[PDB]
Order: structure tokens, then C-alpha cells, then sequence
């Protein structure tokens, strides 16, 4: 839940405004003075890609995912750039491929014979950990990811010969890929293609002729192996050599797109009719991810300069970039209507038709699986440890979380916001301010849970535009990437729902030469402007991508948004080096149920192992964190509390009779559905066991006091509906899905309505 | 009895992560958290 | 190069501090590592925002507003200046053995706080029990008259 | 079993003499691709001895000694009052230790091999550092 | 009641402390809540190990071995006896404000530790870098002879 | 005369990380031992 | 918390060393970091076994039995206590050059050792060749008479 | 390191021996080879159990129980202390060479005989090592001229 004023959008939400995107700290940005229309029809979006685990210790070389591990080691490791990383890798590969001594020494080691041939029967086995440990000494570097890529190259070319043990395995995690390409991401997608051309020549080395002469003769000298490896190393090194700067390719192909996008380019510096008729410029011209990447380029750099020969060189640098993009990459070209279909929109309407509140939300799918593992060391002062999954606990919690996913839809939250805003509406037009916008993105709070980050700093980043410098790099570098993604996704939604876009050029203060921005030409049939513009002429021209959402109709999401759980079950024998401790949580819990029976209070404690079917308190086990479930439940809670606070604010100043009865009936209907929801949770696996244990702890405490059994018609029903509400809160307390402060405030809201009394009043008969 | 003291003093081939963190967190256990009060 | 938006308020405050005293000019010249002359250190301030921030750390009486303005404009000068500006504070010899005497007692505070709820719930419960009896009697009499 | 004891004694003596000649020939090479050839050959023999002893230790009587020695430590440790056992005893060092112990103890419970011979043959793997550069185990259960 | 292994060391200890000085008898009678006669307090000690531990806490010189032996033989008395025998230490006025100056610096130590490894690995690395250079030469010389 | 010095500085930075990481590590290894004892004692009482 | 089995051997030894000399009290207060009073450092000893081992290492005459019994009963404190307890064994200026001259001798010793067997076999063979010739004549006389 | 169970009985015994007499300095300098200060030899005993067994075997006044305790605790030092604990018993003038004293020496001679081969082979090798250096040069010059 992020609340913004659509009128004071500068001081309200600067982190998503286009003035901030092209360098306006002030509010000064023009209406469409000088204009040039454009029609976007494609975009480079990433796929539906989430993070996963991949293992490197085997004899395979997968070039796309070694490229991906370079991405994560360069960016998410705090290193310089994947451009510099691929440059040092080319230097390393040149030094080991143009050196004949190395490919003799580490074949002498892994064959055992320096000068004399080996027979076909006296063939032993050396594990790849040993050849890695001596490759570290022979060919030194400072990056382990080069020694891995050399190790499994030589294990790939020796594995049919039978000189290596297939035993060991070893696994890293790969990270989260952004959807919308930055300038730097375009540079990196050009370098990653050249690295993939490097590695796919190493991946094709067969040693079929070496195996054939081994079988035919019975023996082979180590010099044939040392030649057959050092030939293939140089065949990849020959692919490595003779490349373009990715920076100077992308900066030159984005600058000429700027100069033929803008309406006010000088006649001097202006692309001629040859390069303008380059095969492919007509497709890169109507592309939107390139527009926002151009804005980010001229934002960061400030200006742009050409280096290449602008007549014949640049008319054959462009299809190299087209091939780098059109290759299998993270970023694929798609139509503009495809990439942003999980967004939905609704609004609260006046009698004239004007919006008062507008809600924009992401449509999610509740993930309902969960895993419990235990970490097992290998040796002391060595973080090589690996970790064992435990069925019979993860199965219990999965079977408990699977009914809770069938009651927490995301459409049924905005559908309750709208009923609130239609039930508390007066009869009077809205003129004093624009229609305030709430945007419900569970992904913000989900990354706040996933990185252990305060939500105040993300809300502050979206509000005042800037990020904080106090927090560390592994959270700031994800905050800035997330913030760029939200700006880009807003503009894809706005352009895909208002395809009438017209490019201007900002030159008011003009701290740059030319920095472009769209405007929209949405037709409205309204009279009073939301935001601040002029509504003249049957249509409005607005520069900002959020007001163009504030004039739409209700839109329905066609696709859910999906996050998948990480994979500990399949590879359970490998050792784990990725940080398992940030993505797992400690699981221990204590709760207690109290009830007064004729002026005497009875308390029943309960622990988590008694609920989980365990007898012994185990203390090593850790749950992999349910961030999607927790984020959906947090958005639901914050919306429930906000709706109740607005109805309590409007019931006091209603000053009417029928509208006052409507507000009161709305509150009662609201609280009884909340109570039935929690009580339906408290009949699941953990909840029913908590009931059957807390009842036993109560009953064996009434043992000394002889008391007469009660009516057993209503009294059983009342005590049943109270114990189930307690169990339903306790299970969401014990899984991380609810804090104790918010469970306590939710209990206060349910208690001050006499909601259990109004529910039991419909289990009587008069 | 068959002694294993010579076999005991070995070493495992150490190999670095891509991302640091989570180092000294091997043996720690905080107290269990409580539930909210019910009424 | 320092941006003019910062420089407009940053330069005359440093110039007025130099006109107040020249004894800090030798201090900032030995601190940054430039020439002792005011024109040389002012050119270093104009050409490097890190040198400007180190001068606005050496003087902070009048240069606090200019320091905040350079802070709000450039973040990277702050990210480097927190590392370049670090004074290890003096520690007492009795500090850790003094802190060992409170282990028995912070545990008792937390074992109360887990039961009561929050820290604020503990403080408000402490105040409510330490409160006077006549407030309880006033509460009972307002409930007797029919108010809640 | 005098014939089988003779075969395994001849095997043990020739196996120790091979390591003696390799460790003696490495010190007099003064050549890098020969020092690496001998250092590769020694590792390549040590891992095969480890595989043979563990293939013995996961047969009938070896598997029985493995299950018995694990179960008595589990019962002793649960009586002690701490149950980190099924985690910490199925792991890359403390499973190779128990398999190699069982594969030697079956040969000592027969007549086929002496205890000092088993202890020296243990010290070979303890010095070659081939116990911590393998980790995986192919069991017969 | 009380274990005889505890009683054989506790009863002559308390009786010898009373024979050494009688002013502790009224003190333990007020602290425990028994009659001021030595027969009454000694029968209370022989009857109750909680009372026995309270007396062996009130006398401290000649009763420490008997107190620790009671703590060995009676594990169930430990938490209740520690809860009954509790005195809150006094806090310095400047302690929390003196502690607030160190937040900038324990974070520096932890950021060093996350790089080095363990806290023990940091201590050993700092010792190795503080170490003399002749030990580096001795390491290189033993490796030069062929000893590892 | 300073090619001998800057090369060693940049080689140390290649191992550590950034120059900011080198400055912070030099400050930590210049730091007094009492702070290490203080962090050990807060970890001993159960505070991360 | 320290075990009672360790505490029975640790606390009266520290109290006896303090009663023997108070000059060690300021020494251990500066080494551990507590207040200079014996009550405060005794509270530190009873609270933390690392501090107990540091005190029993600082007092060296009477605390060896208590130190080794602490090392028996708390096995997990040994690595951290060894990390905290480190003093530079001072190296001699001629030691590395005096050591480098013995490569001529140790190689011959190890080669004769490999020819004989173990170092124990070499020492026993050297003793057999050092032993008198009368023993060879006596054992020949016993072998002639029949004694093997 | 040294075992604490045997260290608690081994360190005060040799400490009382050094406090009783200072005449053991030449013994611990000649038998061990350590530095002459009494702290260095005590650190050598605490570091090396073979040196500890030598210091328990060099005296027989009070350290016999500690030597037998170390023998029962660490069986791997038994043969090495048996080898270094060898004094050549000079002569008994009679004919009966009883095995109360000579059994170790005749067993050592027969162990060397089991190594070498014949008893006459051991006597021959004893004599060949007893011979002058010049006979090696004579055999080498005859084998150089072309005779064998």
C-alpha cells in the first residue's frame, strides 16, 4: 500500500516521475510545446525468470549459465562490472592457452607418466577436486570461477577416456534477473554474447579421434593429450579475439536513435538517408525499452559522443547489436500488450464521473509450498556445509498452508476497498484535489522481507526519489534495481493503455543537449482536471505516466504474477556455498489459551513440537522463508486496518440517518467475515491439533473442583467457536505470516465489535 | 584397538563463494517467541 | 569539479571561516595535503567535493549548512567520507567487566518483556501499577455512573 | 586360511614397496613434469585403495559392523541427552572413517591381516590426504 | 528432605560459623524467617535444602564448598535459589551514553569479521600480522629444506 | 619513485575488494583489542 | 556460567592468591578489563569461564590445578582461550642462520633412518653398536651352550 | 598437547623436585637439550610428552607414580621411553648372567641380530664400522684399478 497525491506528484511520488527520470529536481517541466508523434510496438522484456540453484562441479559446460554466474559475481558480488570481468577472463584464457607447459604439467599429473605411454588397462581415476587444487598452483588467478571453468573443460575432454572420478558435486545459487533493460544491462548483454561465443567453442571439444586411436592401438603418449587440449584452447582463444567495445556499440546505437527520435535536432548533426535506411532501424525505432534505456543513458552520462565512422562503419555496427539482442539472451522482443498484464485498476466515481480514489494493484498467485532443512557442517572453520531436507515437517506445514491460499485472493482485496469507498461516499463533487492513488505492489514488501530491510527506507525511496547511503551494498543495489523496474513497468503500462504518444524535447533549464520525454493525448470527457494540467479541447496532454493511469477505466488482469520456491529436494547430496542463512529462519514458538469458568481463570500452554507431531524439541531445523505468503498477508492486514480507520473517521461526521446505518452495517458485515475467515483457518492441520491439545490441558486442570456439566447445546458451540479463533490466530502467529503486534491489534478490532456475539446470535432460533 | 589418529588429521579442499556473509552464525539459538494475548 | 548549486553556499562560508582565523588553514592544509595558501586550498575545494567535505568536517560551526547541502547533492562523497573520517573513541578500562555485572538483570528485563508484550507494554504496565489508588477509584466511579 | 593369508600378505608387502619406491624416486628427479607424474601416481593409487577398503566395508560383515557401531553411539548419545547424531555422523569425513574402520576390522577379525599392518595401511591414507578430496560414497547397503 | 552428603558438609559449616560469631544468627533468622535459636535454624537447614542454600549464601567464607556441593547434588534447587537470592547491581550514570559512542566501531569490527571469517580467525590474523618477520623467514627456510 | 608503492597498494586492493574495504580493514587491524573483547562479550551474553 | 566442580577448585585459589598478594589484583583487572575490586573480578570469574581461565593463567603458582581442571570440564573454551592467551616467544638473531647449517646432517640422519626402519630402530641399533664386545662374546657362549 | 589428567600430577612433582634441589639443571640440559632457564624446560615438558617422560624417568624419588600414570595413560610413548631409558650395565664379575639386570641388554642384542641376520654377521658389521677410514679408500682404489 503506497498512497500518493496525483496532483502534488513531485513532492508526493518523485521516485516514479519522468521529471526525475530525466533530471528535474524542480517541478519545472513543460507542456507539449514542440512535438513529434511516435508509435511504439515492441519491447525487450525478460522472461518469467526467478532465482534458482545450479551446480558446477560436474563435467558439463553450460555457456548461458556460466554467463549468468559472471553476471551475479560481477554485479551482486560487489565487483566492478561484467565488462571488466570478461576482459580479465580473456587475459587469463590467453595466458593459459598460449602456454604449452601448463597443458603438459597437468597431464603428467592426471595421467601419472611424463615420457612413456599408458596401456589401455592400467587406467586409474583422479577426482576433479585434486586437479582443481593443482590448477590453482600452476595457473594462478584470484577468481575461483576461472578455475572451475578450466577444470570442467578438461574433465569434459577426458571423461570418455576414464581418467576422472564422477563422484563430487558442488552448487551455487543464481540470482533475480530484472525485466527491463538499463543502459548498463544492454552493455552487459553485448559482452555476454561474446563470452557465450567464447564458451561454446570449448563446449564442442569431443576427443573422438583420441578415443578412437586409443581403442585401435591400445596405448597413447601424453604428448597427444597435451596437443589435443592445447589445440582446442587456442580454437576458443581465436574466437575470443577481434571484438568491439560494448560501451561504444550501445552508446553509438542509442545516440543515433536519439538524433532521429528528437524533433529539434540540428541540421548539421543529423543522420543521413543511408544509415536511416539501415535494415533494422525501422524496428529499433519503434521500441520502448530502448527509449527508457536512452533516458537512463543521457541521465547518467549527461551527454553523448560518436566515435565510429558515421557513414559505413555505423551502418554495419548496428546489425551486430541486432544480432546480440536477437540471440537467446535474457531480453527478448515482445509486443507491448504482453509485458504488463498483471496490473489491475479500479476507481471511486463521483456523480459527474470524476474519480476520487484510484487503486492500481498487482495480481498475484499464492505460493503454498514450504521446506524445512537442517544444516550439517563438514569441518570446523570451513563454511562448506550442506543441508538436509526433512519431510514430515515440510509436509505438515504445506498441508496447513494449502487451505490458507484458497481464502487470500488479491482481487478480493481491491473488491473490498471499492465497497468501502462506495459505502462512505457523500453526494458532492471533488474539486479541491486530484484523485488520490493507492498502489498495491506486494513485491516491494516481499523484497523487504527477503533482504531483511526496513520498509521505511523503500517507501522513502519511492517518495523522495533518492536511496539511502547508510545501508549496505547488497541491499542498496537491489533497491535501485527494483526502483528502476517500477518506473519502467509504469511506463509500459501507461503506453500500452494509451498508445497515442508524442515525443517532446526538454530544453527549459537544459543541463544537457537533448533529453527526451513522451507526452500522452488521452481523451477524457471530463471537466475538472485531476492532477494539474488544462483539460481544454476534449482531451488532455499530460507529461507524467501516472496521471495517464488516473484517467483510465477499470482494467482487469489477465495473467497472475508467479514466484517459485527454491529447490532443496532434488540435489540433496551436493555441498552448499550460497548464503542459506539469509533465506532461512529459526522456528520456535510458545502460546497459551486462557478462559474463565465461573470466576476462575484456566490457562493452557502449548509449544510448537507438540503441534508438529514431535515429542522431542529439536533445535537445529530451519524453515526456508515464505516471503510471497507473508507479503500477501501483510497487504491484506494493512488494508483491513486502513478501511476500519476510515469508516471510524466517517461515522463520526456522517450527520445523516440512512448513511449512518449504512456505515454501521458495513462495519458489522466486515468484522463477521473476518471472524469466519480466521475460524476457517483454525480447522486445518496445525489448528485442529492445537485445539485437541489445549482442551486436554484445560480439562485436566478442572480436576480438583467438582463442577456440574453444562447444557451441552449452546455451551459446546460457544466454546468451540472461541477455541477455533484462538487456534486460527496461533497458526499464523507461529508461521512467520503475522506479527504479534498485528495479531493483537486484529484481536482488539474483533473484540470491540462483539463479533463472536453476532455470530452466535445466528446459531440460535427464535 | 585399531587407531584412526593418523587418518584423523586431514583437510577438506576449501573453495570460495560468489557472495560473502553468514559466517559466524553456525551455533546460535535465541529464545522462542510468544503469541499475542487472547481475549 | 564541485557543482555550482553546492558551491554558491559552500565557498563563502569557508572564506568567512578563513577570515575569522588563519590557524585552521594550516590544519586543513595538513589534513588534506595541499599547499598552505588559501587560494590553493580554495581551488582544491572547488575542484574536488571530497576535499570540500573534509574542509566542511574540519569546520562545522558555520559550514554545517553547506555540509548538509553537499551531503544532499552528492551521496558518494559521504560514502567515501565516512571511511576517510574515523576517530576511534577512547574506551574505559572498566567497561567490559562493568558490563558483565548486568547480564543477570537484562535477562530478567527480557523475560518480563516477552510475557507482557512489547517494551512499551512493559513501561505502560509499570506506570499503571505505580499509579495512585485514587485513579482506580475514579475509574470505578465513572463505571458506576454508567460510562465507558 | 593359509592360501588367502599368503595372497593378502604378498599384496600388502608389494603395495608398501610401491609407495616406498615412488616416494624415494620423487626426491631425486629435479624435474617438474616428473615430480608431477609421481605425485599424480601416488594420489591415483591411494584413492583406489580407499575404494577397495570401502567396497569391503559395505559388504555383509562390514555393513553389520557399520550398523552396530552407529547404533551404539546413537543409543549412547540419546542417553547422554543430545540428538545431533543422525545429522553429524552421515557426512564426508565421519562416514569414510566408519566404512574404512569396518573394512579393516573384518580383515582383522579373520586371519587375513594383522593390526599393525592395518594401522600402517591407515597411516598411508592419512598422509596422502585422499580422505578429504573424494567426498561421495557408493554403498551396497 | 536434605541429602546426607550435603548435610555432612553443611551442618558443621553453619555450626562452626555460629561458634565463630553469633551476630549472623539473627541475620539468618531474619533472612530465612525462623526463630533466632540455633537449634531451630539448624533443624530448618536439615529439613529444607532451599533454607540450607539460603543459610549457606548468608555465610560466605566457610560455606562456599558446602554451597557448591549442594548445587552439585540438588539440581532442582538452582533456579529457585537464584531467584530468591538476588541483588540488583547499581548502574553508573554515564554508562549508556558512553556505550552509544561505540556503535560506529563495533560495526567496523563486524565488517572485518565477515570478510576474514570467524572472530577467532580475525584474532589469529591480527596476531599473524603483528608477528615478527623472522618467523616468516623461518617458515620459508623450513620449506626451503623440504619440511612441511 | 612511487611506482613501487602504488603497485603494492593496488595489489592489496585487488585481494581485499574496494579501496573503501582496504581503508576499513586497515582501520580494523589498527584498532585496539578492547573492542574485540567487547564484541566477544556481547556475543557471549546472546546478542547478535 | 562456570560449573560447580570447576568453581570449588577455582574460587578459593584465586581468593588465596589475592590474600597472599594484592599486587596481582590490578594486574588481572587491567588484563581482563574489570573493576579493580576483588568482589568485581570474582563476579567476573563466576560469570564467565573464559575470564576464569584468564585469571587462572595470570596467577601461575597456585592456579595450575584449577586451570587444568577447567580445561578438563569445559573442553569448548580451549581454542578461544588459546587465541586470547598468546605471547611472542622471542626469537634469537642467530637462530635461522644456525638452523640453515644442519641440512647437511638431518638428511643423512633421515636416510639412515629409512634404511634401518624407524627412528626407534635407529636409536636401538646405535645402542647395540655402542654396547660392549663382551656381550657379543657372552651371547656366543650362551648360544654354544644352548641358550637362544 | 599434554594430557591434563597426567599434567596435574606431573607438573607439581617436578616443581617440588626443582624447589628441593637445583642440581637437576645439568641433567635437563644434557638429557633434553633445552634452554638453561627453569621456565623453558617447564614449557618443554608442557609441550612435549616425550620430554615429560624423560623428566619423569631422570628421577626416582617422587616421580615414579607420575611416570607409571603417564605410562598407563599414553601407550605410544612406551617403546620410545624404553629406548631412551637405556644404561649400559657395566659388568657383573661372576659367571651367572642373571636376567634381573642383563635381560634388556641381551634382548637388545638379539633384536639387532634379528635385524641383521647372523650373530657373526652382527659382530662382523660391528667390526667393519669399528675399522679405520683408510681401508675404505684401499678397497676403493683396488676396485678403481680394475680388481674385484
Amino acid at each position: 500500500m503506497f498512497n500518493l497525491k496525483v496532483k502534488d506528484l513531485n513532492g508526493s511520488a518523485r521516485g516514479l516521475t519522468q521529471a526525475f527520470a530525466i533530471g528535474e529536481l524542480k517541478n519545472q517541466l513543460s507542456v507539449g510545446a514542440l512535438q513529434l508523434p511516435l508509435q511504439f510496438t515492441r519491447t525487450f522484456s525478460a522472461s518469467m525468470t526467478s532465482e534458482l540453484l545450479w551446480e558446477v562441479g560436474k563435467g558439463n559446460i553450460d555457456p548461458v549459465m556460466y554467463a549468468r554466474l559472471f553476471f551475479q559475481y560481477a554485479q551482486a558480488g560487489g565487483a566492478l562490472s561484467v565488462d571488466e570481468l570478461v576482459n580479465q577472463f580473456t587475459e587469463y584464457h590467453q595466458s593459459t592457452a598460449c602456454n604449452p607447459e601448463i597443458w603438459r604439467k597437468l597431464t603428467a599429473y592426471i595421467t601419472g607418466s611424463s615420457n612413456r605411454a599408458i596401456k589401455a588397462d592400467a587406467v586409474g581415476k583422479v577426482p576433479p577436486t585434486a586437479i582443481l587444487e593443482q590448477l590453482r598452483t600452476l595457473a594462478p588467478s584470484e577468481h575461483e570461477l576461472f578455475h572451475h571453468i578450466t577444470t570442467d573443460f578438461v574433465c569434459h575432454v577426458l571423461s570418455p577416456l576414464g581418467f576422472i572420478l564422477p563422484d563430487a558435486a558442488y552448487v551455487y545459487r543464481v540470482g533475480r534477473t530484472a525485466t527491463y533493460p538499463n543502459f548498463y544491462a544492454l552493455v552487459d548483454c553485448v559482452r555476454a554474447s561474446d563470452l557465450r561465443r567464447m564458451l561454446t567453442a570449448l563446449s564442442s571439444v569431443d576427443s573422438k579421434m583420441l578415443q578412437a586411436t586409443f581403442k585401435a592401438k591400445g596405448a597413447l603418449a601424453p604428448a597427444l593429450i597435451s596437443q589435443h587440449l592445447a589445440n582446442a584452447a587456442t580454437t576458443a582463444f581465436e574466437r575470443s579475439r577481434g571484438n568491439f567495445d560494448a560501451n561504444a556499440v550501445v552508446s553509438s546505437v542509442l545516440t543515433i536513435l536519439g538524433r532521429l527520435w528528437s524533433p529539434s535536432t540540428p541540421k548539421e548533426l543529423d543522420p543521413s538517408a543511408r544509415l536511416r535506411n539501415t535494415n533494422g532501424i525501422d524496428q529499433l525505432r519503434s521500441n520502448l525499452a530502448l527509449f527508457i534505456a536512452y533516458q537512463d543513458m543521457v541521465k547518467q552520462r549527461g551527454r553523448a559522443e560518436v566515435i565510429f565512422s558515421d557513414e559505413e562503419l555505423s551502418s554495419t555496427i548496428i546489425p551486430w547489436f541486432i544480432e546480440a539482442m536477437s540471440e537467446v539472451s535474457p531480453f527478448k522482443l515482445r509486443p507491448i500488450n504482453e509485458t504488463t498484464s498483471y496490473i489491475g485498476q479500479t476507481s471511486a466515481i463521483d456523480h459527474m464521473g470524476q474519480p476520487s480514489h484510484v487503486v492500481v494493484y498487482e495480481d498475484w498467485q499464492f505460493a503454498k509450498e514450504i521446506t524445512a532443512f537442517t544444516p550439517v557442517k563438514l569441518a570446523n572453520n570451513s563454511n562448506q556445509r550442506f543441508l538436509d531436507v526433512e519431510p514430515g515437517i515440510s509436509d505438515r506445514m504445506s498441508a496447513t498452508l494449502a487451505p490458507i491460499g484458497n481464502t487470500f485472493a488479491v482481487s478480493a482485496f481491491v473488491k473490498n476497498r471499492t465497497a468501502v469507498y462506495e459505502a462512505v461516499s457523500q453526494r458532492g463533487t471533488v474539486n479541491s484535489n486530484g484523485a488520490e492513488m493507492t498502489l498495491g505492489f506486494p513485491s516491494v514488501v516481499e523484497r523487504d522481507y527477503a533482504l531483511d530491510r526496513d520498509p521505511m527506507v523503500a517507501i522513502a525511496a519511492l517518495r523522495t526519489g533518492i536511496v539511502d547511503e547508510s545501508l549496505e551494498a547488497r541491499a542498496s543495489n537491489d533497491l535501485k534495481r527494483s526502483m528502476f523496474n517500477y518506473y519502467a513497468a509504469v511506463m509500459h503500462y501507461a503506453v500500452a493503455h494509451n498508445p497515442e504518444v508524442v515525443v517532446s524535447e526538454h530544453q527549459g533549464v537544459a543541463a544537457e543537449q537533448g533529453s527526451l520525454y513522451l507526452v500522452w493525448n488521452v481523451r477524457t470527457e471530463l471537466r475538472i482536471p485531476v492532477g494539474y494540467n488544462a483539460i481544454e479541447g476534449g482531451s488532455i496532454r499530460t507529461p507524467e505516466p501516472l496521471e495517464a493511469i488516473a484517467y483510465n477505466k477499470p482494467i482487469q488482469p489477465s495473467e497472475v504474477l508467479q514466484a517459485k520456491v527454491l529447490d532443496l529436494a532434488n540435489h540433496t547430496t551436493s555441498i552448499h556455498i550460497w548464503p542459506w542463512h539469509e533465506a532461512s529462519t529459526e522456528f520456535a514458538y510458545e502460546d497459551a489459551y486462557s478462559v474463565t469458568i465461573r470466576n476462575k481463570r484456566y490457562t493452557a500452554e502449548v509449544k510448537e513440537f507438540e503441534l508438529l507431531g514431535l515429542g522431542q524439541r529439536r533445535e537445529r531445523v530451519r524453515i526456508l522463508k515464505p516471503t510471497v505468503a507473508h507479503a500477501i498477508i501483510q497487504m491484506w492486514y494493512s488494508w483491513f486496518v486502513e478501511d476500519d480507520r476510515t469508516l471510524a473517521a466517517a461515522r463520526r461526521t456522517s450527520r445523516d440517518d440512512a448513511e449512518k446505518l449504512a456505515i454501521d452495517g458495513r462495519r458489522m458485515q466486515n468484522a463477521v467475515t473476518l471472524l469466519r475467515k480466521i475460524e476457517m483457518i483454525g480447522t486445518t492441520g496445525i489448528g485442529a491439533s492445537a485445539v485437541h491439545l489445549a482442551q486436554s490441558r484445560i480439562v485436566d486442570q478442572m480436576a480438583g473442583r467438582g463442577l456440574i456439566d453444562d447444557s451441552s447445546d449452546l455451551h459446546v458451540g460457544i466454546n468451540r467457536h472461541r477455541i477455533r479463533i484462538w487456534a486460527g490466530l496461533a497458526v499464523l502467529q507461529m508461521m512467520g505470516l503475522l506479527s504479534r503486534s498485528e495479531a493483537e491489534a486484529l484481536t482488539k478490532v474483533l473484540g470491540d465489535s462483539n463479533a463472536l456475539g453476532m455470530v452466535v446470535a445466528t446459531t440460535d432460533i427464535d | 584397538p585399531t587407531s584412526m589418529k593418523a587418518l584423523d588429521h586431514t583437510s577438506i579442499a576449501s573453495v570460495a563463494p560468489l557472495e560473502r556473509g553468514s559466517v559466524d552464525t553456525d551455533d546460535r539459538n535465541s529464545a522462542p517467541r510468544r503469541g499475542a494475548n487472547f481475549s | 569539479m564541485l557543482l555550482p548549486v553546492v558551491a554558491r553556499a559552500a565557498v563563502p562560508a569557508i572564506e568567512s571561516a578563513i577570515a575569522a582565523t588563519p590557524g585552521l588553514v594550516s590544519r586543513i592544509a595538513a589534513a588534506i595535503g595541499s599547499k598552505v595558501s588559501p587560494s590553493a586550498i580554495l581551488a582544491a575545494v572547488k575542484s574536488n567535493p571530497v576535499v570540500a567535505g573534509l574542509t566542511l568536517a574540519q569546520i562545522g560551526s558555520t559550514g554545517y549548512d553547506a555540509y548538509q547541502q553537499l551531503l544532499e547533492n552528492h551521496p558518494e562523497v559521504a560514502e567515501m567520507l565516512k571511511d576517510l573520517s574515523f576517530k576511534a573513541d577512547e574506551i574505559q578500562p572498566d567497561f567490559i567487566g562493568n558490563l558483565g555485572q548486568y547480564r543477570e538483570e537484562l535477562e530478567l528485563v527480557e523475560d518480563a518483556a516477552r510475557f507482557v508484550g512489547g517494551m512499551s507494554n512493559l513501561i505502560r504496565l509499570r506506570q499503571a501499577l505505580e499509579l495512585d489508588i485514587k485513579y482506580y477509584g475514579l475509574k470505578m466511579q465513572l463505571n458506576d455512573m454508567g460510562y465507558r
